[PDB]
């Protein structure tokens, strides 16, 4: 995927104008810089590669973290997959308007000893469970519960010291691609909310220790990453300028458009 | 029992790899595609797409409209300045936050050639010339029209047809060049001055605008892709 | 020449001396469903002369202090003859717009206007985390507009209408990548776009979700010497073309 | 789970009967148990519903004065009504509603 | 199965699903027209506009 | 000794993985197989099985057997009401305990069309005629005879023949539907009404009743698997 | 348009079949058959109005 | 040994038992009228059924 | 893919770049004439240089 | 981040104004904040620059005497200057510069 080369030219005086055109039709002119002066013959080898979609997408993003004490009741974290909580990979979205992409989640579990009181402590590995509940499911309210075993949701065991875990997941909607805007209540009476859509979920993420409180307790940490493939992108989009302030909407406060200088000439 | 030998790299998480995963919902069937009107391929289909510059900032411009327009007005004396910005596509503050220039700001490598068209949004009996220059660096930014005149430069006349663009072509030493601002690899300054002055007939309005648009040639392309300078966080909405 | 065009429609027709090319939508035409892409069960009605024809909206006096102006696109044909009636007593539909805007002025008048069609608009509200309600973001076939200054925190449910930030936290010179043109009253007297159907589904409801937007925004404001005339209005004519509908109900 | 609108200020008049509003959606992710509560700071629960059941007896200022509305409470009702305003029922009122996974907030703020 | 890279190199498949596939990484196509000319009447660069 | 790497994803325990597995005992013989009558092939052949509908609930007759029939009296006014209800095949609690309810209880997603098979299950020589509406969503529930009959509907006789199926189609913006009770993918209502009245001969009793079957089409189809929230726990037995 | 050649304008055509009374706003009178005139170089537009009855003839 | 996913993917058995294979997630057939009309005398859809 | 050592060797290439691949060990070319004798009239070892 | 002369020697008179520069360039990976110090050894701070705004009361016997030059401190310019010199201005002056991720110094002798 070579780009275009130039061609040389000589002194011309003619009536064919190529500079000079109309703007007014919303037609992006199409010049060549060999109309405007004498070029060479340049071979050209540049790459339009990592311009692509499938390479300014298919990289790894964080996009939560949350933490759970191992010593305490309701100790285990739940969390309701949405891209828009981050906000380095949010604006990476934003540029189109439809989206269509499989996922390949991965985790980053780690530990953390908290300010026990016991004597002489010491703990074998821990393992941590990963549930993924498609929205609808049945969920679990408190820690040591039947609902977290005795089901067929696809949830992923891992203990550590060794390679991170990694599930993938495909397209996973109702629609034909992902809306990444909705213009429009969702209720007929156009009452309530105005930006919810019902076109992106993909349920909710249960994390959870496997062991029991020994002697000390411990906090851990986990990390989600993204990794969409397979992207096809719809309807490009300007990007977003002034700052994000909450998840739902896209609501936010002015500000200008850039920052200024002294002076209109001045360099 | 294949013997086999674990290379350094194991029990790794690179960010940007490429294996293979085992499925979590096996023999899932996804929704038919559709056909979906604007299929965007690759994202040079968006830097030739022309943008207005917001180049009349001057720090009481900046929160209005007011950014994207030049004041053209019937000056008395001739030969006088219009506008000037050094041509850093990622790193001056007039060609940021334009739609080339936040599509650059994700890259680090750049490269070709740059379009600038104009476009005269005065009245319809006024007439008048400009001279769109644009000066290779290593000498400091042109101060007259007489030194300005041996760049490379386009005689602009405004006429039934309302726009010219003026092709800046890519004149430097490297393959490539950076977007953040160095010094090894700037790339000169775009200047444009008064031809002739700005004539007008009787009850016409003097002081006409004139906007102007940025876009990339058919030749343009990228590299090294980066994460952008524009957005910070605190914490988690 | 390449200065006249003439487009019909059903029982009208829309002449111009003088404009520019049209634009039309990212490449392609407003063509029926095909029947790969269907997914409801029945049978589609097309009245196809009833609806195809253009329907025209209020004026709006281009001030010298204007800021903009802005409609959405299948809610101010809600009233206009049979296709607002044809909307409610179905459910579904889909279609295809052929949007027509004029603004003449004399040799004497300088300004510029720009046209644009904006897909899936999400507005921004005035406060942080309120939602702007149906009254204040839209009107039958009345226009919407914009000011030049931010609106103040003490509103509750309000859209930010500042100009230069376009209402949805985006600069404004960004907003030609959309099909769009530019009205200039030194060369240029009408613009007209043709817009395809636009949407992530083959068909949607169109009472809950108005999947397109017009705005109308001046860059180089309207100016003139004393002795020239004041009032320049602007109108906007709009046409759908080739919809159709699906699952009759009650009226609501 | 989503408030209509999160934060507002109602304006009444002494003697007449307020109607705080709070009404919600319902994700398809929202499968646990119910918990509705209401606030006070001119941060002491004035009503619950958990359980099906109501508990209403815990501000002493109002006691026996707030009830809720509807009855159908697991549509998207949580309104209540307060009778018989008086000057020192100034603060904000936040309506808390905890539908496993989701939670969402509304400081309603009422001057008489 | 086995192609060129940016020499060749060999590529399986190993799961029985579509989404368990690697990148692609090469799907080199693009067509500016629908962006920079939408137009119903063609232009040419060396004509003038009107 | 081959040069190998460990992706990431190793040594891991995913809950739906397919790999191999070393066997226990070795070379061992099962017992052969025998043509058993039944078999069962796929899941979509339970759905194609009608079941009677309970759509009589009212809290007095949900412990007994008159949760099934549906009272139908020979009326003095005209244009009343049998019943109705929302179609929300997993979500409302008339067409949940079904046996098409307990199969979308398990999934995810569903699509496709649904047979709604009736049987007047009165006398012999009494007769009437039934209106069974199902009316798109957008607008509310039907309320007058008149505003019901502009939906999609059929106008039954009972005679010889005593069934009448009410194909409800598929009119849906989507190529799916949730199976929790959502307000973006609801599914409207389905009503039906007296045309004419029941009338009898004398020394015959009056109140008929009518039972109500639910079926899927050949092209009914499921997606998402997920586990059940019908069945709780709180100790092994 | 026998007007000036430096003033400009645009003006709608517009023909209403019977039925209902005369139209009284724009917004009535755009539903029927009706053209929208720009003036220019040329200066004339034709309203053909079509011959929409329901008998053969008409009477005068 | 070679086959197509839901493209090819390749699939080698290992172990010399027969439940020691991966789960087959491929058999699909279906055959619904020995649920819905178990009956002897054959029925039409347009005649009448009594 | 299969080539000799300093009987052969099998070489595969895994991933689909350029800078993935492992080193090549085995460019065995020279020239020295062109740090030895970069004169322009060409010398002679038997005559004298002069 | 680099500094033009890292040492030099600088000899002026009393009474006089002395003029003690300090230039840099930037390298590509330097985009953090800005950070200018200035010191002495006749290691006390006598001025700074960070987060845009100045601060210059440090030093008690160089009280406003002190000050930076040019308006345009963010294009390489962090010269001083030291109006009213004195006999006991003798001493070690350092311009440590810290945009991340570099650093440089330069020790300016001043002898008069």
């Amino acid at each position: 995927a070579r780009v275009a080369d130039t061609i040389s030219s000589r002194p011309t005086n003619s009536e064919s104008i190529p500079a000079l055109t109309a703007a007014e039709t919303g037609h992006t002119s199409q010049v060549v810089p060999s109309d405007t002066m004498q070029t060479r013959h340049v071979k050209n080898y540049h790459s339009r590669s990592e311009s692509s979609i499938e390479n300014f997408l298919c990289r790894s993003a964080c996009v939560y973290y949350a933490t759970y004490t191992n010593n305490s009741k309701k100790g285990f974290a739940e969390w309701v997959i949405n891209t828009r909580q981050v906000a380095q990979l949010r604006r990476k979205l934003e540029l189109f308007t439809y989206l269509r992409f499989d996922l390949e989640l991965t985790f980053v579990i780690t530990s953390a000893q908290q300010p026990s009181t016991a004597s002489s402590v010491d703990a074998p590995v821990q393992t941590h469970q990963i549930m993924y509940v498609p929205p609808g499911g049945p969920v679990p309210t408190k820690v040591k519960d039947y609902a977290w075993q005795t089901s067929t949701n696809p949830s992923v065991f891992w203990t550590e010291g060794n390679a991170p875990p990694r599930m993938s997941i495909p397209f996973i909607s109702i629609g034909n691609a992902y809306s990444c805007f909705y213009d429009g209540w969702t209720q007929f009476s156009r009452n309530g909310v105005y930006g919810i859509n019902t076109l992106n979920n993909m349920g909710t993420l249960y994390m959870r220790h496997v062991n029991e409180a020994g002697q000390g307790p411990i906090k851990s940490t986990v990390r989600i990453y993204f990794k969409p493939k397979h992207v096809k992108a719809w309807v490009p989009r300007p990007p977003r300028l002034c700052q994000y302030e909450k998840q739902k909407n896209v609501n936010f406060s002015p500000i200008g458009v850039t920052t200024s200088r002294t002076d209109i000439i001045t360099t | 029992g294949l013997p086999v030998m674990t290379t350094p790299g194991s029990t790794q998480f690179l960010t940007s790899d490429d294996f293979q995963s085992p499925s979590a919902m096996p023999q899932f069937d996804v929704t038919p595609e559709m056909q979906i009107p604007g299929r965007v391929n690759n994202l040079m289909e968006i830097a030739e797409v022309d943008s207005v510059v917001p180049v009349n900032n001057t720090e009481d411009n900046v929160s209005s409209l007011k950014a994207y327009q030049i004041p053209v007005q019937s000056n008395s004396d001739n030969g006088k300045q219009v506008f000037g910005f050094p041509l850093q596509p990622g790193a001056n503050n007039v060609l940021n936050r334009t739609l080339l220039g936040e599509i650059l700001n994700y890259y680090t490598h750049w490269s070709g050639s740059i379009k600038l068209t104009f476009m005269f949004c005065g009245s319809a009996m006024a007439t008048g010339k400009f001279l769109l220059a644009y000066s290779p660096p290593g000498a400091g930014v042109p101060k007259n029209r007489k030194d300005a005149m041996l760049g490379t430069h386009v005689i602009w006349d405004v006429g039934l047809q309302s726009s010219c663009v003026l092709c800046v072509p890519w004149i430097s030493q490297t393959h490539y060049r950076y977007v953040v601002e160095d010094e090894y690899t700037a790339a000169g300054y775009v200047t444009c001055w008064y031809q002739t002055n700005i004539v007008v007939p009787a009850d016409v309005q003097s002081s006409c605008d004139i906007l102007c648009f940025v876009s990339a040639c058919n030749d343009f392309s990228v590299r090294m892709l980066k994460d952008t300078p524009f957005i910070r966080q605190d914490t988690f909405y | 020449s390449d200065r006249v065009r003439s487009i019909t429609l059903g029982n009208s027709t829309i002449t111009t001396q003088e404009c520019a090319n049209v634009v039309v939508g990212y490449g392609v035409w407003p063509e029926y469903l095909k029947d790969n892409e269907a997914t409801a069960e029945d049978q589609p009605t097309q009245p196809d002369v009833a609806t195809c024809r253009f329907y025209t909206l209020e004026s709006v006096q281009w001030m010298k202090n204007s800021a903009g102006w802005w409609w959405k696109l299948p809610d101010a044909l809600s009233q206009m003859g049979l296709f607002g009636q044809n909307m409610q007593y179905h459910y579904l539909g889909r279609t295809g717009y052929t949007i027509h805007v004029q603004c003449n002025a004399s040799k004497f008048h300088q300004g510029c206007l720009l046209v644009v069609c904006v897909p899936e608009a999400e507005m921004g509200c005035s406060n942080l985390n309120n939602t702007p309600e149906f009254s204040e973001l839209s009107g039958g076939d009345s226009a919407r507009m914009f000011t030049d200054t931010q609106v103040g925190e003490s509103n509750a449910k309000k859209v930010q209408t500042a100009v230069w930030n376009a209402g949805m936290g985006v600069g404004v010179g960004n907003l030609t990548i959309f099909p769009h043109q530019w009205i200039n009253l030194r060369t240029n007297n009408s613009a007209t776009l043709v817009m395809p159907y636009i949407n992530s589904v083959p068909m949607d409801n169109m009472f809950r979700h108005n999947n397109l937007t017009l705005m109308i925004i001046p860059f180089v404001p309207l100016n003139y010497s004393e002795g020239s005339s004041p009032y320049v209005p602007i109108t906007v004519t709009i046409a759908p073309m080739c919809a159709e509908y699906n699952g009759l109900r009650l009226a609501s | 789970l989503s408030i209509t609108t999160p934060e507002e200020m109602i304006e009444k008049a002494k003697g007449e009967t307020a109607y705080l509003p709070c009404k919600f959606t319902l994700s398809p992710e929202d499968q646990g148990p119910l918990d509705i509560e209401w606030l006070i700071s001119p941060d002491q629960v004035i009503i619950l519903y958990s359980g099906d059941k109501i508990y209403d007896d815990y501000y002493p200022d109002l006691k026996g004065r707030v009830h809720f509305t509807s009855n159908d409470l697991k549509s998207g009702d949580a309104s209540i009504n307060v009778t018989n305003l008086q000057l020192s029922d100034i603060g904000t009122y936040q309506c808390k509603v905890k539908k496993a996974p989701g939670v969402a907030n509304k400081k309603i703020h009422l001057v008489v | 199965q086995v192609s060129t890279q940016k020499i060749h190199y060999t590529n399986i498949n190993y799961y029985k699903d579509a989404a368990s596939n690697s990148a692609n990484r090469q799907d080199f196509t693009q067509d500016p027209g629908k962006f920079t000319e939408p137009v119903k009447d063609i232009m040419v660069k060396t004509m003038p506009a009107l």
